[PDB]
């Protein structure tokens, strides 16, 4: 089964270098050309350019600076994409992908965040105000916290139906801030529980807040 | 190099309709025979996905409503009938003279009108003791996306202390969710007590009020 | 036991702009086959003292492919019709030459019906015959542009052949070979001969930047009229695969430094090195061009038309 399993999420200080690693699974890069992609939140694809693992030649686009080397090692079956002195103008998501003449295989994205610092889990409970009969609405809210990566779940995985994450709004304090809420039936609230599971990689947070209903 | 332009910059299409994005490259894209012109679907939080290469190849497992056509500048993607899972961002991509990638094409369904289901939230007691105030009003599942929530605190017009976040148009039923955050400090949660949110959509007869008293 | 390397330089000066140089040696003596374009000629040259002398005008009365090939007393050089790739006629039609000396040749048009070739890219070479068992072979090679993960034949290049020396190319000469790279552009096949063994001189692209890698794959007998080709790694960190040729039983290999060759490295055997360091210029074009089993030439052009000229003469006991 063909693959390409990227890097975990990082923070990363301004001026500081990063190095992501993409990873094939059911090919060899030798046999191949790893390409990068830089895509800002909001943006297109900006192609980086690419590594030929079989001799090493690099070729990155010239209006696209010489700040992003790319790197490969056949016998690890991975190849890096080096980003040195980040400024914001370097947050984004970069893909890598393999080229066969187009992009067939695609990475999963590494989500790349200049922080200058650095979530508070707060529980959205459902009352009988957020209750439609049989309708019922519960959530958590990320608030205050500094780099943009935040992966917000329901049981783990088990609760994927009527959920709704909210994109994130940047306050006035500089700090992201986003809800999650879920449409469940108003009689298995008292039996079922639910649990968010926020996990900010950049920062190194993970909370796992129990969601509760209330009176009124 | 070669420059990639696409029309439109989104299109608003119906379920069982034909969609046709456009792609204009500044020169030939073609080389023995083959026309260099791949498409890629992406939506929001994943990599773009290989529909088509070589101008019109379907890749295997891309559903036979996708096709592609074109010859040396001027390529076509058609998407016949369009399903509601096919609310994304189509990008073409040329591999004849290095990577390039067109500026994308934002696909998003029309549908009949949907009223929205309001909720409201009161600010939990975990972040009342914090000494700041979030109270979360929630539009469920509406069409059209545009809708206007006002916040009414003891029947006062709150303006400049909201914030707002819609969600991606719904692979299956698409429809939009917004969350609207009026953000209060501890200090003016306490002096009033009536909280309520006014949402006026285009599915709504006249604007419907969710309100609750503090305390609760 | 006892290794022998001796080099020369000497120039030659051309008074024809050549756009395409394809050297040979007839008969002990340096020749080149010019394609001039400015007004179109393929003159035949060949060096006498410090200059090239042009013989004849192959163009008098008819961009072709060139295919020459040198038997030991005969010259027999087709020049072949190629039009838009996407645009092929089903016979090609090619202008054969004969000589047994260098200057006169007859002129003889012939057609290959049906030939096997339409889908493949041809480039012109110099050659020699292939002798496969009692016959001998003049061999014209082509290659796919392009080789993509879902080829259906895999097979990129193929073969037709004439055992008449060059009338009729009825043969067909099967090469196993699929590319390691899963997309790949082809550029230049040109078919190495030495002693009876085929082999392959090519390019290898991807449409980025202006990259071209050569590759050279050995091939060995599978049956009379098929070939196995396989990959030979001449790969050396920060230095460029340029020509190969074969001296006393092992591979000459020459590198650039770089992409723009400043100056090339030649590598007897992977054990031996010598430099050539280029007036200041580069040694882009580099080419062997095979004396006997111990002398060969390494030739680039500088200026316009000034060939250098590098005699190499290597023995290994």
């Amino acid at each position: 089964e063909v693959q390409l399993q990227q890097s975990g999420a990082e923070l990363v200080k301004p001026g500081a270098s990063v190095k992501l690693s993409c990873t094939a699974s059911g090919f060899n890069i030798k046999d191949t050309y790893i390409h990068w992609v830089k895509q800002r939140p909001e943006q297109g694809l900006e192609w980086i350019g690419r590594i030929d693992p079989a001799n090493g030649n690099t070729y990155s686009d010239p209006k696209f600076q010489d700040k992003a080397t790319i790197k490969a090692d056949t016998s690890s079956n991975t190849a890096y994409l080096q980003l040195s002195s980040l400024t914001s103008e370097d947050t984004a998501v970069y893909y890598c992908a393999r080229d066969v003449l187009y992009f067939d295989v695609w990475g999963a994205g590494t989500t790349v965040t200049v922080s200058s610092a650095s979530p508070s889990v707060f529980p959205l409970a459902p009352s009988s105000k957020s209750t439609s009969g049989g309708t019922a609405a519960l959530g958590c809210l990320v608030k205050d916290y500094f780099p943009e990566p935040v992966t917000v779940s329901w049981n783990s995985g088990a609760l994927t139906s009527g959920v709704h994450t909210f994109p994130a709004v940047l306050q006035s304090s500089g700090l992201y801030s986003l809800s999650s809420v879920v449409t469940v039936p108003s009689s298995s609230l008292g039996t079922q529980t639910y649990i968010c599971n926020v996990n900010h990689k950049p920062s190194n947070t993970k909370v796992d807040k129990k969601v509760e209903p209330k009176s009124c | 190099d070669i420059v990639l332009t696409q029309s439109p910059a989104s299109l608003a299409v119906s379920l069982g309709q034909r969609a046709t994005i456009s792609c204009r490259a500044s020169e030939s894209v073609d080389s023995y025979g083959n026309s260099f012109m791949h498409w890629y679907q992406q939506k929001p939080g994943q990599p773009p996905k290989l529909l088509i290469s070589r101008a019109s190849n379907l890749e295997s497992g891309i559903p036979a409503r996708f096709s592609g056509s074109g010859s040396r500048t001027d390529f076509t993607l058609t998407i016949n009938p369009v399903e509601a899972d096919d609310v994304a961002t189509y990008y073409c991509q040329q591999s004849n003279e290095d990577r390039t990638f067109g500026g994308g094409t934002k696909l998003e369904i029309e549908r009949t009108v949907a009223a929205p289901s309001v909720f409201i939230f009161p600010p939990s007691d975990e972040q009342l003791k914090s000494g700041t105030a979030s109270v979360v009003c929630l539009l469920n599942n509406f069409y059209p996306r545009e809708a206007k929530v006002q916040w009414k605190v003891d029947n006062a017009l709150q303006s400049g202390n909201s914030q707002e976040s819609v969600t991606e148009q719904d692979s299956k039923d698409s429809t939009y969710s917004l969350s609207s955050t009026l953000t209060l400090s501890k200090a003016d949660y306490e002096k009033h007590k009536v909280y309520a949110c006014e949402v006026t959509h285009q599915g709504l007869s006249s604007p419907v009020t969710k309100s609750f008293n503090r305390g609760e | 036991r006892h290794v022998f390397i001796r080099t020369e330089l000497s120039f030659i000066k051309n008074n024809v702009p050549c756009i395409r140089d394809m050297f040979f040696i007839y008969k002990r003596e340096l020749y080149n086959i010019c394609l001039d374009d400015l007004e179109t000629h393929i003159y035949v040259q060949k060096k006498v003292k410090d200059s090239w002398i042009t013989l004849n005008d192959l163009f008098k009365e008819t961009r072709p492919h060139i295919f020459a090939y040198v038997d030991v007393e005969e010259i027999i050089i087709l020049l072949c019709e190629d039009e838009e790739f996407s645009n092929r006629k089903k016979d090609m039609t090619c202008h054969r030459f004969y000589s047994n000396d260098g200057k006169e040749y007859n002129n003889a048009e012939i057609t290959i019906s049906d030939y096997i070739l339409k889908d493949k890219l041809l480039s012109s070479y110099v050659s020699l015959p292939l002798k496969i068992e009692n016959r001998e072979y003049f061999l014209i090679c082509g290659v796919s542009p392009y080789k993509f993960k879902d080829d259906n034949k895999k097979d990129d290049i193929l073969c037709m052949a004439s055992h008449d020396k060059g009338e009729t190319w009825g043969t067909k000469i099967v090469i196993k070979y699929d590319n390691y790279k899963l997309g790949v552009q082809y550029f230049f096949l040109r078919p190495y001969i030495s002693k009876n063994d085929l082999s392959f001189h090519f390019y290898v692209g991807d449409n980025i930047n202006n990259v071209k890698n050569v590759n050279f794959i050995e091939c060995t007998h599978e049956k009379d009229l098929e070939f196995v080709c396989s990959n030979r790694d001449f790969l050396k960190d920060n230095k460029v695969l340029q020509d190969v040729s074969t001296l006393n039983d092992e591979y000459i290999v020459s590198y650039g430094n770089d992409n723009n060759f400043a100056e090339c490295y030649i590598f007897f055997n992977n054990e031996n090195s010598i430099l050539i360091k280029p007036t200041a210029a580069g040694c882009y074009g580099g080419t062997f061009v095979k004396i006997d089993e111990n002398r060969a030439l390494f030739i680039y052009s500088s200026s316009q038309g000034i060939y250098n000229i590098h005699t190499i003469y290597y023995a290994n006991y």
